[PDB]
């Protein structure tokens, strides 16, 4: 089987400058008419892939003019005009002269803009999930640069550690910012032992670090 | 245009056995190939089995040959991949891709070259010994606080993945961000899905998450008022 | 009446060199001034009968073989030639007396992406015999270990696909061939000018 191999496996790339993609054949691509069947795949996180390119060098109905595609034999390159935001996603190479089609590891492009401070709520836990037993309380970074953040949760002044699970969001492809949803996770009886649900968050874009809290019972 | 639309995505038992199918439109179905792609959950794309326009000639992944069977009928225009025997490795997002070459009645598979023209929606499929879920639905409420505020849903303890969340029947897209996954210790999914609105909103516009499981055939409409 | 070439030569689709057609000519009159006079052939060449004396000759029976390959491959469809198509797909005998048609069909059977509808045979033990249509599948083993019908090393699958496109240069893109032979018996005639 061909095997073929992408480099870099993750991108980071400013907006508005080139990036380049290679991809490497353990064997020579090209048929015995003259042809070469490389395929560029762009693949937004959960959406169906989209080929950029087909032959090495011919470019999909639909794909803007910045995409380029270049090389010859086993050496082959995707060129990047000027990085956009849409241009956010895991591309991919695929060998399709010879079965099995097999693909590239794919190259995370991800892109890096200005500083953006994070807007930072908190969400005590609902009546309806306090009914069935269990209480969780939400805190949320919305669209901020860059993706180190931190979040710490204080309980009357307590920080906890090890009932917090935190999910970020993939790269806005209208903005380029990131999200962050931290979710402290607590029985009832500990939900209603205490008062005071602190989230404190440490960003770069931030002078200093911003907490939001609420008291139980109180609105 | 061309659209492929996939069913048959769900949880299953591992050794169980179930059919996908992807009703292909927009286009001459007997006149191309059609193939089925699998891409495991953080993995890259992985060509599975593909079929020539008439059906006779048939290609398997060394993965999945003599497991899955690849099938087609052209009257109805839908392609078909059966499943057997599953294990836990075939869990993965199934896409269905038609080739840009032209195949068909006296065409060979594993003979063409080339790459997909376009491909479906996608459907998952999980392989695991446990049982389905209906996730739990609960309102973010947006507080008394500054020109922006923020609400949200939380789908909690669900299995298995995937569920949708929409904002006010798909009529509210902008600030939507629903966030990925996270599995918890008790092996249930739990994610949630918030907004960013502006302040005058609240006490004028009514804020509904719709939440779809489909492995669960479940559908929660819940509405986040600010208490 | 008058005999069918509209039928084999203006025919929506043609066959794979290594399944080519037959089309049996005869009780009809063949007039070939249509087909020699006419601009849209890239070849045209006759052995042993000359186009203009057509015409003018009465013949048993006319087979009309169609079929596609390549632009490259059109001048192993002549007597003595070698070659896969000569060899394996389809052979002309030594005292062939007929004459060859060849036109080129990019704008009908090709696309982009690749038409693998056509089709000719790559492998085969022993070259065919003149005039003679293999249509096997088996798979050629090309080392000493039995194949048993299942693929792999030093065993292959006898046909391949042209994928012909658009974008191919003229020396990969289809052209449609036409061989008409003239057979000649001691037997009734019933074609002629
Ligand atoms: C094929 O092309 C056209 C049909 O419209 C006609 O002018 C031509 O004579 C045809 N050739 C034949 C009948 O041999």
């Amino acid at each position: 089987d061909i095997v073929m191999t992408q480099s870099p496996l993750s991108l980071p790339v400013t907006l508005g400058q080139p990036a380049s993609i290679s991809c490497r054949s353990s064997q020579s691509l090209v048929y015995s008419d003259g042809n070469t069947f490389l395929n560029w795949f762009q693949q937004r996180p959960g959406q169906s892939p989209r080929r950029l390119i087909y032959q090495v060098s011919n470019r999909d109905s639909g794909v803007p003019d910045r995409f380029s595609g270049s090389g010859s034999g086993t050496d082959f390159t995707l060129k990047i005009s000027r990085v956009e935001a849409e241009d956010v996603g895991v591309y991919y190479c695929m060998q399709g002269t010879h079965w099995p089609r097999t693909f590239g590891q794919g190259t995370k492009l991800e892109i890096k803009r200005t500083v953006a401070a994070p807007s930072v709520f908190i969400f005590p836990p609902s009546d309806e999930q306090l009914k069935s037993g269990t209480a969780s309380v939400v805190c949320l970074l919305n669209n901020f640069y860059p993706r180190e953040a931190k979040v710490q949760w204080k309980v009357d002044n307590a920080l906890q550690s090890g009932n917090s699970q935190e999910s970020v969001t993939e790269q806005d492809s209208k903005d380029s910012t990131y999200s962050l949803s931290s979710t402290l996770t607590l029985s009832k009886a500990d939900y209603e032992k205490h008062k005071v649900y602190a989230c404190e968050v440490t960003h770069q874009g931030l002078s200093s670090p911003v907490t939001k809290s609420f008291n139980r019972g109180e609105c | 245009q061309v659209q492929l639309l996939e069913s048959g995505g769900g949880l299953v038992q591992p050794g169980g056995s179930l059919r996908l199918s992807c009703a292909a439109s927009g286009f001459t179905f007997s006149s191309y190939a059609m193939s089925w792609v699998r891409q495991a959950p953080g993995k890259g794309l992985e060509w599975a089995s593909a079929i020539s326009g008439s059906g006779g000639s048939t290609y398997y992944a060394d993965s999945v040959e003599g497991r899955f069977t690849i099938s087609r009928d052209n009257s109805k225009n839908t392609l078909y991949l059966q499943m057997n025997s599953l294990r836990a490795e075939d869990t993965a997002v199934y896409y269905c891709a038609k080739d840009t070459g032209y195949c068909g009645d006296d065409c060979y598979i594993k003979l063409i070259r080339g790459g997909p023209d376009y491909w479906g929606q996608g459907t998952l499929v999980t392989v695991s010994s446990a049982s389905t879920k209906g996730p739990s639905v609960f309102p973010l409420a947006p507080s008394s606080k500054s020109g922006t505020a923020a609400l949200g849903c939380l789908v909690k303890d669900y299995f298995p993945e995937p569920v949708t969340v929409s904002w006010n029947s798909g009529a509210l897209t902008s600030g939507v961000h629903t966030f990925p996954a996270v599995l918890q210790s008790s092996g249930l999914y739990s994610l949630s899905s918030v907004v960013t609105v502006p302040s005058s909103s609240l006490g004028t516009q009514t804020y509904i998450c719709n939440v779809n499981h489909k492995p669960s055939n479940t559908k929660v409409d819940k509405r986040v008022e600010p208490k | 009446n008058l005999c069918p070439f509209g039928e084999v030569f203006n025919a929506t689709r043609f066959a794979s060199v290594y399944a080519w057609n037959r089309k049996r000519i005869s009780n009809c009159v063949a007039d070939y001034s249509v087909l020699y006079n006419s601009a849209s052939f890239s070849t045209f060449k006759c052995y042993g009968v000359s186009p203009t004396k057509l015409n003018d000759l009465c013949f048993t029976n006319v087979y009309a073989d169609s079929f596609v390959i390549r632009g490259d491959e059109v001048r192993q469809i002549a007597p003595g030639q070698t070659g896969k198509i000569a060899d394996y797909n389809y052979k002309l005998p030594d005292d062939f007396t007929g004459c060859v048609i060849a036109w080129n069909s990019n704008n009908l059977d090709s696309k982009v992406g690749g038409n693998y509808n056509y089709l000719y045979r790559l492998f085969r033990k022993s070259n065919l015999k003149p005039f003679e249509r293999d249509i096997s599948t088996e798979i050629y083993q090309a080392g000493s270990t039995p194949c048993n019908g299942v693929e792999g090393f030093n065993c292959y699958f006898p046909l391949q696909s042209y994928g012909f496109q658009p974008t191919n240069g003229v020396g990969y893109q289809p052209y449609r061939v036409v061989v008409l032979s003239f057979e000649l018996l001691h037997a009734p005639a019933t074609v002629c000018g």
